[PDB]
């Protein structure tokens, strides 16, 4: 019953929290080279500072 | 999961699309005053100012 | 046990702050300017083309 | 929407070259000179204002 607690809703608690990161926690290490797209719009407001 | 690829493949757009634009007043602000720095190529008398100073 | 409390507050975190935030948290402008341009400012576009 | 109105977004990647406005000061070096004699006109109608 607490497997029943957790194959039947608790993965789905998992499926809701821990699926929510799933497809971004691998991608976390992705955000660096993600960062030079986004740093890249960061100089851009650099740019324009002058 | 789309987001990084299709929502950020104008993360390298904004940074071109803002920055593209800025360089654009500063040479547009002396279009209408170069006139006299090209029209007189020989007729700078920009001398002449020193030729009757 | 782990989960419940981790549901609530850190996976919380975890879950609310990943899809929105562990990989767009610098997106978020890449989410919402790029609605404001190319989805708002979109029927904005074609005005340069139509005056 | 964004089958053809994307030509103004997709546009502004051919004016990249447009770095070059620092040349602006260029014709300002030039014409203001040019301008100047304008100017010494009015210094020189500064003849009179005494």
């Amino acid at each position: 019953h607490a497997f029943r607690a957790q194959q039947k809703y608790e993965r789905t608690t998992n499926y809701c929290l821990d699926l929510a990161s799933e497809q971004e926690n691998t991608i976390s290490d992705q955000w660096l080279p993600e960062l030079r797209t986004a740093v890249q719009n960061a100089q851009a407001s650099s740019e324009h500072c002058k | 999961e789309m987001q990084k690829t299709w929502l950020c493949k104008r993360c390298e757009t904004m940074n071109a699309k803002l920055r593209v634009l800025e360089n654009v007043l500063l040479l547009e602000t002396y279009t209408p005053d170069s006139i006299s720095a090209l029209h007189n190529i020989r007729n700078y008398l920009v001398e002449a100012t020193e030729e009757a100073s | 046990c782990t989960h419940i409390q981790n549901l609530q507050q850190l996976l919380f975190a975890s879950s609310t702050t990943a899809q929105p935030i562990l990989t767009p948290w610098p997106l978020m402008k890449e989410l919402d300017e790029m609605g404001k341009i190319n989805s708002k400012l979109s029927t904005a576009v074609e005005e340069v083309t139509l005056e | 929407v964004m089958a053809v109105k994307e030509e103004q977004y997709i546009q502004q990647y051919k004016k990249y070259e447009m770095l070059l406005n620092r040349v602006g000061y260029t014709p300002k070096i030039s014409h203001r000179e040019l301008v100047e004699m304008a100017e010494h006109r009015k210094e020189l109608d500064k003849m009179t204002k005494p």
